[PDB]
């Protein structure tokens, strides 16, 4: 016990002295020194296991053993931290690289109708795209594979792999400026999607990076790399960029689950009674929507208010179907009753959980434009249990969204000739024309 | 292992010369050519007035009434008679017909002797040599078979009444060939205990131990009857134990049989018989050997041939419970059992004991339930003319009452356990596992019914209740499971956006103070479970429709557990008030609906 403390104190004090200087050695001229310090650390772990076993291993006293097991886990963690601190000094270079990989990939588009330097083979474009990072990777990974002990190397490589995957995801696949250029209002450009050719090229650059990080078994196992959540996330974002309009729309309804649990800063409310009929005549689904009334409409307007309620169904396979209904209008009435019953058809195939009603109140305005007063979403997953529901839907100013709703939306907006996508994008991109009671909601 | 090897030698001996292809006795009417005593009842055959039947082939002699009590093999009887009369050529001719019968048997059904060999893991060589040895053991006839026999007459149970008193004075005569001995008489008792030992020398395994139970009439009417009939001591019943069905130290309840049509007979006699056979010293009883055979054959068929799978035999009718295997394996146990006097109910209780280990396996609970309904029907109903309870008649089981009671208790417990996780152990996604669940309960019923009917238990744990508790236990564990896995389950089963199907935190696959969504999701899962119980498990478990409705019990337990939890949760939300008024109203509507749909 007395001696295990000695060991612990000395070896942690070593680990600490190293850890404290470690970052100062992580500069580009001394790459070996961090590797050596990591190897020292790891050599402590190895020599400590020897010493633990020399201290009788399993036959050591329980508190001495506990002390040394503690010490070994702490030292393991020091090595993980050092590996992270080391991998982190490469992050700016990996970001610069991946931005350059992005500058190169911007020149590749949907190249079946573009010149042979960009309808250059999927392989050659992947190699060009990769060149900034492969100058980094080949040299460094081959140096580390030498000078790092195999435990040190694997830890360094995991921290570098993650860093590359995440950097590529952020910098290439989901660049924040594509909020600006077709999620957002900033430019009437088609943004240009990741085109099938740039989806390829990237998927091949990634298989090459994976092979690089695998390094024929000298690096990370193919199994770690394939199961990598970093890679899986990157693949997911990529998969979205080619996905069909209905599948994007289904994905939106299935993912935007939170568009059905309380609008924040409401602009009124709508009483609906809704009857899902798994249509007793067909086994399709039909959705009866009795629009009973609206109430508390924040729209004391500069004129004759003439509210009516648009009801829209949303979900997959609606091109052939009446997506929209509206109530009659009511003059000068912030609490207009309607008692009007509509009947959407869903698809036969997609279940009610693939669909949502979107209920919109609008002021009827000839000569002008019919102003959106507010919007509410009802998820038909709820009705899949309820069968029929009376509910007072609070009305919002805009529909509230996650990254995947906003990603699907910026993807669908690039399909700027698909009429279903156009109407979907238009429909989700409908917000309360602010005035007579206010502009921006809460989520 | 020592029993396994001997059972193998005996099973080959049994099956090389099977009883099913024994020769029938060719009985001519015969006038006794010397003063003769009937080979079965020992009455004097002499002259025209006491003609018997003489089998031409075997020269066994009996009364006409006795010819059918002679289960003694005609060819072995013929070899013996020919020997006892010095007719050696006839003896050898019969040894040749016995050889040809064994060659026919091997040639016709080699797969029997191969399956014995594989069941007992013997080599083909040691099999062929042991086969040659058992062929010789059968051709020793009984000229080279001899034994000492120590017959302790232990007790009888359930004897008939023949006295003016409405009881009897039972005693036993034990006869073994040339020698007749008698127990002392027990007076006025239909369940007499003698505990009396006789020693006999038997030079012939086709002799029969005639254990006859008699009412000791010393009166004038007996002294009159003695002139006309040879069994004055008013016959209470017999057992005729074939000496080939004796092995080692036996302890056996024999049901008593009718000698004559005027015999009224009931009850059983417990006989402890030690047999010291030449060349078969210290051997186990044929019940224990049969158990060993059946167990090895079962473990061979199930584990070795079928990799663990219990191959249920194709068998139908009121004898289906007597079929345990395919034909070859069936013939092994049946010829062993028939040659060695092992009663069908013992075979069944044994096979039920085998099946009780493999009760989880598909269809087995149905077979076991059926088998136990038959074992039940056997002890419960058979012969109302007995003056003995079903439990006492079952205490006369050679399987052992205790053993079967314990077996049933262990099984009942194993069934209780598996039923306490019935959803997991019998997933609705497998109809066959639902049918096994059904038959698991039908077996539990059959056990409870056996406890009620055969054991005559006054308060067996009522099957419906036992199951209802199991269902409760499962529902509790289900409730826990869903209550720990709520988001995964809900995400998967209902969520229309795939991005929401995944592993939301355990504290949200469980209760949150910040949002009600767990409870909403839990309600839908509770519904899914109640519906699965209503829809799958309630039809499955319709055995006690007036006492067990799984959908009701599911709704009650699930609501109860939910309601306690929800009540604490709402109390907690009432303190914090982090969710909005509207949300509690929506939850209220859902809870209202849930309650009103399933609970109200």
């Amino acid at each position: 016990r007395r001696f295990a403390k000695t060991i612990s104190n000395v070896l942690l004090q070593y680990a600490d002295i190293v850890s404290k200087d470690f970052a100062s050695y992580c500069s580009k001229e001394k790459e070996k020194v961090p590797c050596i310090l990591m190897n020292n650390t790891q050599q402590l772990r190895v020599q400590l296991e020897k010493m633990f076993e020399a201290m009788g291993g399993k036959e050591l006293d329980a508190e001495a053993s506990g002390t040394l097991k503690e010490l070994q886990v702490k030292l393991n963690n020091v090595l993980d931290e050092l590996s992270h601190v080391f991998a982190t000094s490469f992050q700016p270079h990996i970001e610069e690289c991946v931005r350059q990989m992005g500058d190169i990939l911007s020149q590749v588009k949907g190249t079946g109708n573009v010149p042979a330097s960009a309808c250059s083979s999927v392989a050659q474009d992947a190699d060009n795209v990769l060149q900034p990072i492969m100058d980094l990777l080949d040299s460094n990974l081959t140096l580390f594979a030498k000078i790092c002990e195999k435990t040190v190397l694997k830890r360094v490589l995991k921290e570098l792999w993650k860093l590359v995957m995440n950097t590529m995801e952020r910098t290439i696949v989901l660049p924040p400026e594509f909020l600006s250029k077709l999620k957002d209002h900033m430019v009437r450009e088609e943004a240009k999607s990741l085109t099938p050719k740039q989806c390829a090229v990237v998927e091949l650059a990634l298989d090459t990076i994976k092979q690089y990080f695998h390094a024929g078994g000298v690096g990370l196992k193919k199994t770690f790399l394939e199961k990598s959540p970093d890679l899986q996330s990157l693949r997911y974002a990529l998969s979205l960029y080619t996905q069909a309009t209905d599948l994007l729309i289904k994905t939106f309804v299935q993912t935007q689950s939170a568009q059905g649990s309380g609008v924040e800063d409401p602009v009124g409310e709508v009483s609906v009674h809704v009857e899902l009929f798994t249509h007793p005549g067909t086994g399709e689904q039909k959705v009866t929507v009795k629009v009973v009334a609206a109430n508390d409409l924040k729209w004391q307007t500069s004129g004759i208010f003439r509210p009516f309620i648009e009801v829209n169904i949303v979900g997959p396979q609606l091109s052939d179907k009446k997506r929209k209904f509206a109530t009659k209008s009511k003059n000068n009435s912030w609490a207009p009753k309607y008692n009007e019953s509509f009947q959407f058809s869903l698809s036969a195939d997609a279940g009610p959980e693939c669909y949502e009603l979107q209920v919109c109140v609008k002021d009827y305005c000839f000569a002008r434009e019919d102003r959106t007063v507010g919007l509410a979403v009802l998820q038909l997953r709820e009705l899949a249990q309820r069968g029929s529901a009376a509910c007072w839907l609070p009305l919002g100013r805009r529909i509230h969204m996650d990254d995947t709703g906003l990603t699907v939306l910026r993807i669908l907006s690039q399909r700027s000739n698909d009429e279903v996508a156009k109407e979907f994008v238009k429909l989700k991109s409908d917000t309360r024309s602010a005035e007579e009671g206010g502009a921006a909601p809460a989520p | 292992e020592e029993l396994k090897n001997h059972v193998y030698k005996k099973t080959l001996q049994a099956l090389i010369y099977p009883i099913s292809c024994t020769t029938p006795h060719n009985f001519e009417v015969w006038t006794a050519t010397t003063p003769t005593y009937c080979y079965e009842c020992e009455g004097l055959l002499w002259g025209i007035a006491r003609q018997g039947m003489r089998c031409t082939e075997c020269g066994v002699k009996c009364h006409e009434k006795c010819q059918d009590l002679l289960n003694a093999d005609c060819l072995q009887r013929a070899a013996e008679k020919s020997s006892k009369h010095g007719a050696e050529d006839r003896t050898q001719n019969i040894i040749m017909v016995l050889k040809d019968r064994m060659k026919i048997r091997e040639r016709n059904k080699p797969e029997i002797f191969e399956l014995i060999q594989e069941v007992f893991a013997v080599t083909k060589s040691a099999h062929t040599q042991q086969m040659k040895a058992v062929k010789q053991s059968v051709l020793d006839g009984t000229s080279k078979w001899s034994a000492k026999i120590s017959i302790t007459v232990v007790c009888a149970q359930g004897l008939q009444a023949k006295d003016k008193t409405g009881s009897s004075d039972p005693y036993v005569t034990v006869q073994v060939g040339k020698t007749k001995k008698r127990t002392k008489t027990i007076y006025g008792n239909l369940n007499p205990v003698w505990e009396e030992n006789f020693h006999f020398e038997c030079h012939n395994s086709s002799d029969r131990i005639k254990v006859r139970v008699w009412d000791e009439d010393d009166d004038i009417k007996s002294r009159v009857k003695q002139r006309f009939k040879r069994e004055s001591d008013d016959f209470l019943g017999q057992t005729i134990i074939e000496v080939r069905t004796l092995s080692g130290e036996m302890d056996v309840w024999y049901n008593l049989d009718k000698r004559t049509d005027k015999s009224a007979v009931s009850g059983a006699i417990r006989l402890h018989i030690s047999v010291e056979i030449k060349g078969e010293e210290k051997v186990a009883p044929y019940h224990v050997q049969y158990t060993c055979l059946h167990e090895n054959l079962f473990h061979f068929v199930t584990d070795v041939q079928n990799n663990g799978v219990v191959k249920i035999p194709d068998a139908k009718g009121d004898d289906a419970w007597k079929v345990y295997y395919d034909e070859t394996a069936q013939e092994i146990v049946d010829e062993f059992a028939m040659r060695y006097g092992v009663e069908s109910i013992y075979q069944a209780m044994t096979h039920f004991a085998c099946l009780s280990s493999k009760y989880m396996c598909p269809g087995v609970p149905a077979v076991m339930s059926t088998l136990l309904a038959n074992i039940n029907a056997y002890y419960a109903h058979t012969t109302a003319s007995t003056n003995v309870s079903a439990s006492d008649r079952f205490a006369a089981s050679n399987f052992g009452k205790e053993r079967f009671v314990k077996l049933l208790d262990q099984l009942h417990n194993s069934l209780r356990i598996d039923l306490s996780m019935y959803r997991n152990n019998f997933p609705a996604s497998s109809p066959e596992r639902l049918q096994d669940l059904k038959s698991t309960v039908d077996l539990l019923t059959s056990i409870t019914f056996f406890r009620m009917k055969v054991q005559e238990l006054q308060s067996p744990p009522r099957a419906s209740q036992v199951v209802k508790d199991c269902v409760k236990a499962c529902l509790n564990s289900t409730y826990e499971y869903i209550f720990n896995n709520c988001h995964e389950l809900y995400g998967r089963e209902y969520q229309t956006d795939p991005a929401k199907k995944g592993e939301v935190p355990p504290e949200e696959q469980g209760p949150s103070i910040k949002n009600l969504d767990f409870w909403s999701k839990l309600i839908t899962l509770i519904v899914s479970i109640i519906e699965e119980d209503k829809n799958s498990y309630t039809p499955c478990l319709n055995q006690f429709p007036q006492e067990l409705n799984v959908g009701k019990i599911s709704a009650e337990v699930m609501w109860s557990l939910f309601a306690q939890d929800m009540k604490y949760a709402m109390e907690e939300h009432d303190k914090h008030r982090l969710c909005k008024s509207a949300d509690y109203m929506n939850l209220h509507f859902k809870v209202k609906w849930l309650y009103n749909e399933y609970v109200a």
